[PDB]
């Protein structure tokens, strides 16, 4: 697999693996049992003549012909430790999200949905939270939560509002959420967030169409007026 | 702006604007969506003895 | 043709399932493949056998291998036995009547665990399909399904009705609220798979793949939305392998508690729970030890937390058995002693007794009080033989040879021998001869019950096969040393006579019943036939792609069958070596083929766990026998041909013996129902001052509204025109009723508006004629709210568009370049302007 000559080879992780240095400047970690390149480390731009390993290769040092030292340190368990903690946290958020939706605690479920980036669950929260609102924009507690959103979450939220707005069956959720943003955020800041304008450029054309409709629904509703005036006669 | 494929790999986004992240989806839903994608693509000496 | 059926089955003491001990050392229930055995531990004899019926080989019997039992659970109070099967079928058995009572089919995989509730009226089942289904025995129906898990259910705990804790192979602990049928809490047990789960009071212990073990406190009623399960600490068992099962047992007199961790090695590690006074005594003591060492109080408090597990748990003793352990169960708990029962993978039952005093056991190693090993062989049977009298069956296995009575099915004698590969009776059936893999030839005399003679240098390598002449005075042996050696019986002892050395390894040797032909198989795929009297080479059969494993010559010495690992059976005529036919018999290697005596029909067995009956003249598969679960290593035929004996990798020996409304119409029906109730309640309320809706659980507004949604839009307008007017008045009142429910209105506002206007436009003339004052009020109410609802959505759209346009223009001012010269600006705008490509013709 080396593009050029191999100048050093040493065993690491006891019998399990082997690491080799080549003139191309690429350090390749292979698996002895299967003879396949697990990983490739590229920290040099020249030939590597020397390669030292310490603690079965937990600490690996490679020197470039130019004079550059790359001090590689094993972190496999460290990355595994990090992911396990992330997985543990990721599970707790999901289970808490499911419980909130069942209880109806929308103001909390919305925050969990934004963090996990759950679009379907986020939509249902905004939808059935709106349903209760019919009986300021959404409700006092949830509207406060929308206000606190940072720049990253606003861009994500508006992206969902953009896609929902395209569908005439779901736009009613999109428009109210956008209204809540404009009513509870400094419009100056919203303009400065990078990528907001292009999202807004896509929201406007669909919004006007929905305004052209609904309006036509209103004028058609005047047929009921014509019925009453005829009946009154 | 035409709503197209989801930018994030985990997310699945349909032309109607509905977006579903794969973590959400139940297994039956995952199977169902995969089948729908299939349709949409298609229209377009010791060892031996013992 | 006549038919063959499984007459009897024996040799299996414990199969791949758990073992259930029932107090009278008491009896034991063990799975025997598709049948359940009941053993008596004190005597070691079989008490009874449970078999559903449909014996293998019957026409009504299925054409697939029977589903092996996978879990056993018996409710002691009711004496009902629940048996799980590999195919996902739960059967309820009456122990007294030895019959099936209930047959549940709700799992699509093997059943991994069963658990009777406390009251014995509901049964909870977990299977490899990752589902937990709660069954109602009195109702004989599945109450509900729990489906949060993403892998096989490894263990679960439900001691009360209300809550359930379940574990699965994905490594998750899920806490279920049985009244809601939902998962309340979710935790990651282990970085990999979580296998064992045991709960005692708040104390809860789970095992991972690694020696680490986790302790959790089960605070059921925390009701914080979290923390009902909280990790206590981690302790490490000695065995680095996974822990399969954990089981608590408490001494009634002293309230002492013990548990074991059945490992995937040959070890069971028992552990003891220290009492609270013991724990406080140690906590005080170790704090003094740490305090005397000079550590800070903050450090001491932390180290106590780090050493938390040591206080509650004490290593009690380790049980080491010769074979791999399959399942275990506590038998008796006493102040004097502790007793365990276990089943191994090597087909035995082992009963362990532990005498202890106070903290620690009295004896360094446990006491093995009983074993059940007579009626089973530890290792797979490699070859079998039937005595000429057709009464005694000789079975050879690695490390042991056992002999069984075909009538009584009981083992008579046992002999220790090497890795025996082939075994045959001598005429009169009073002696037996074996060829071991180490190359020796052992002879046993049944009346003596001792090994008569061993030849250490019979062959330089394994003696792969062995056959006898019809006369019974000469012996032929085939070995991997590439030679065939002829031996004589002279009074008994063996004298080598002649050696024939072939080019390649020898896998089988068969001597014709006429004693004229000697068939030999070779590793070079060829079968060499020789004339026995003169040893003159006669024929070279060829064409097999993989080596021939078994050779069998007809009674008339006119047909020879060759079965190979290539999944093919080739029938040849000895007159000229012509291959009459090649049969694609099995889905895997075909190990043994035997001619039925006095006839051309033959049997065949293969690694696919199927024994097939064939027709030697029409070359057609007469019958397929599905009983075995794994490789069928050896087969044997009676001299009369009355029955056939088959042995499998599952240690079982089996004896086969010869015997509508359209759109609009739906809407009209819905209007009649919903408005019937709306009229009813209003009249009921006015005075004060049905089944389908209750079954569907929807309010009348929703039911009609739901029906409107289902109608396709293309059929909607045509559906509405069909209604007579009298339903249009009903339709209007439905809309009026919906108006009060603002939630429904804004949910389906466009649909109501489109339908309402179409109705009015279609029959406007007939509407206006009516002088009904109530109708005038209804439309007036229906009017005002449709406007407000429509204006509400309209106002939202108007606000957002104007606001967004303000966001756009303001950003243009700050971050858009302006060219004062107009002609430059047009060029800039055109390039910045979005460009899309369309087709023309």
């Amino acid at each position: 697999g080396h593009t050029n000559a191999v100048q050093r080879c040493s065993f690491i992780n006891k019998q399990k693996q082997l690491i080799s240095c080549g003139a191309d400047g690429l350090i390749k970690i292979w698996d002895c049992s299967s003879g396949e390149c697990l990983k490739t480390l590229d920290g040099h731009n020249n030939r590597l003549w020397a390669l030292s390993t310490m603690n079965d290769g937990d600490m690996i040092v490679s020197a470039d012909a130019d004079g550059v030292f790359q001090f590689w340190k094993d972190c496999t368990e460290q990355e595994i430790e990090e992911e396990q903690e992330k997985a543990k946290l990721q599970v707790e958020q999901e289970q808490s999200l499911q419980n909130y939706m069942s209880k109806g605690d929308w103001t909390n479920a919305f925050l969990l949905a934004m963090t996990l980036d759950h679009p379907m669950r986020l939509f249902n929260v905004l939808k059935r939270a709106l349903g209760e609102s019919r009986s300021v924009i959404f409700n006092e507690e949830l509207d406060q939560a929308i206000s606190i959103l940072n720049d990253e979450q606003l861009i994500l939220l508006m992206k969902r509002c953009r896609d929902w707005n395209t569908n005439a069956k779901t736009h009613t959720i999109a428009q109210r959420t956008i209204r809540c943003i404009l009513m509870h955020h400094n419009i100056a800041k919203l303009s400065e967030i990078p990528g907001m304008v292009k999202i807004v450029d896509a929201i406007i054309p669909y919004t006007q169409r929905h305004f052209t409709r609904v309006d036509n629904l209103v004028e058609q509703s005047y047929i009921l007026d014509y019925a009453l005036v005829e009946m009154d006669k | 702006y035409n709503v197209g494929k989801a930018e994030k790999d985990g997310e699945i986004r349909l032309k109607n604007g509905v977006a579903m992240s794969k973590e959400e989806l139940t297994r039956e839903d995952k199977n169902r969506l995969r089948r729908a994608l299939k349709r949409k693509r298609s229209k377009a000496s010791t060892n031996i003895k013992l | 043709y006549q038919r063959f059926e499984q007459a009897a089955a024996f040799g299996v003491i414990a199969s791949n399932a758990n073992c259930v001990w029932i107090p009278a050392p008491g009896q034991l229930i063990t799975s025997a493949l598709e049948d359940v055995n009941i053993w008596d531990i004190k005597t070691g004899d079989l008490v009874s056998k449970l078999s559903d019926g449909l014996p293998p080989g019957a026409s009504d019997a299925r054409g697939a291998k029977p589903a092996e039992c996978t879990y056993l659970e018996a409710h002691k109070d009711t004496d009902l036995l629940a048996v799980g099967y590999a195919d996902g079928v739960i059967k309820v058995w009456d122990l007294m009547s030895k019959t099936v009572l209930l047959n549940f089919n709700g799992h699509k995989a093997a059943i991994t665990l069963l658990q009777f509730d406390g009251t014995g009226t509901r049964l909870i089942s977990g299977s490899k399909d990752s589902n937990i289904i709660v069954w109602d025995l009195v109702g004989e129906v599945g109450l509900y399904k729990l489906r949060s898990h993403k892998d096989s259910i490894t263990g679960f705990w439900c001691q009360g009705e209300d809550w359930l804790i379940s574990t699965s192979k994905d490594g998750m602990i899920k806490l279920w609220d049985l009244k809601t049928h939902q998962c309340i809490e979710t935790h990651i047990a282990h970085t990999g798979e979580c296998w064992g789960l045991a709960v005692k009071d708040d104390l809860l212990i789970t095992t991972g793949t690694d020696s680490q073990v986790k302790i959790w406190k089960l605070d059921i009623e925390n009701d914080k939305m979290g923390g009902k399960l909280t990790e206590m600490g981690i302790f490490e068992k000695q065995s680095k392998q996974r822990g399969l099962k954990i089981e608590f047992i408490t001494n009634s007199s002293d309230k002492t508690s013990f548990f074991y961790i059945q490992n995937a090695d040959k070890t069971i590690e028992t552990f003891r729970i220290r009492k609270e006074e013991e724990i406080a005594r140690g906590l005080k003591k170790r704090e003094k030890r740490l305090k005397e060492k000079g550590l800070t109080e903050e450090e001491i408090a932390k180290s106590i937390k780090e050493s938390y597990s040591s206080f509650i748990l004490h290593p009690f003793q380790t049980i080491r058995s010769l074979y791999k352990i399959k399942s275990a169960s506590w038998t008796t708990v006493s102040s004097s002693k502790l007793e365990l029962v276990l089943t191994t993978s090597s087909n035995t039952i082992e009963y362990y007794s532990i005498p202890y005093e106070k903290r620690d056991p009295t004896s360094p190693a446990p006491l093995k009080t009983h074993t059940i090993e007579l009626q089973g062989q530890r290792t797979d049977v490699r070859s079998i033989d039937i005595s000429d009298d057709n009464k005694l069956l000789a079975t050879a296995s690695n490390g042991s040879l056992k002999i069984w009575n075909i009538k009584t099915h009981k083992c008579i004698r046992t002999f220790e021998c090497g890795y025996a590969l082939t075994c045959k009776f001598l005429p009169g059936g009073l002696l037996v001869i074996l060829g071991t893999r180490n190359g020796e030839l052992q002879l046993f005399d049944l009346a003596s019950s001792s090994l008569l003679d061993t030849i250490e240098d019979a062959h330089d390598a394994a003696i792969w096969s062995l056959d006898l002449t019809s006369d019974g005075k000469r012996l032929v042996t085939g070995s991997a040393d590439k030679t065939v050696k002829f031996w004589d019986f002279k009074v008994l002892k063996l004298h080598h006579d002649t050696t024939l050395e072939l080019t390649d390894d020898i896998l089988c040797v068969r001597v014709s019943p006429d004693d004229r032909y000697l068939a030999i198989s070779l590793l070079d795929n060829t079968v060499k036939v020789f004339f026995l009297d003169s040893m003159k080479f006669y024929l070279s059969l060829y064409g097999h792609k993989l080596p021939v494993l078994s050779i069998d010559i007809s009674f008339d010495s006119k047909m020879i069958i060759t079965s190979s690992a290539d999944k093919n059976i080739k029938i040849w005529g000895l007159d000229f070596g012509d291959c009459h036919k090649s049969l694609f018999a099995h889905q895997d290697s075909i190990m043994n083929v035997k001619f039925l005596p006095q006839s051309h029909n033959f049997f065949s067995c293969s690694k696919d766990a199927v024994v097939k009956y064939w027709d030697g003249e029409k070359f057609e598969c007469i019958q397929k026998l599905y009983a075995h679960q794994s490789e069928v290593w050896a087969l044997a035929v009676a001299t009369d041909g009355g029955f056939v004996v088959s042995s499998s990798h599952d240690h079982s020996i089996r004896i086969w013996e010869e015997t509508s409304l359209k759109a609009g119409e739906r809407l009209m029906e819905a209007l009649d129902l919903g408005i019937a109730e709306i009229e009813g309640l209003e009249a009921y309320n006015r005075d004060m001052k049905n089944a389908v809706l209750i079954a569907v659980n929807k309010t009348p507004e929703q039911y009609i509204m739901d029906t409107l949604l289902r109608i396709r839009m293309s059929q909607l307008e045509d559906a509405l025109m069909v209604m007579p007017f009298s339903y249009v008045l009903k339709f209007l009142k439905f809309i009026d009723t919906v108006m009060q429910n603002k939630t429904l209105l804004h949910s389906h506002l466009p649909l109501i508006c489109k339908n309402l206007f179409f109705i009015i436009k279609f029959n406007h003339k007939e509407l206006v004629s009516q002088k009904n004052e109530e109708l005038k009020l209804q439309i007036n109410r229906v009017k005002t709210e449709l406007r407000s609802a429509l204006k509400s959505t309209e106002d939202d759209l108007g606000f957002n568009v104007q606001g967004l346009k303000f966001v756009k223009q303001q950003w243009n001012l700050r971050h858009n370049y302006e060219f004062v010269d107009e002609y430059d600006q047009q060029e800039k705008e055109s390039n910045s302007a979005r460009k899309r490509v369309f087709g023309t013709v």
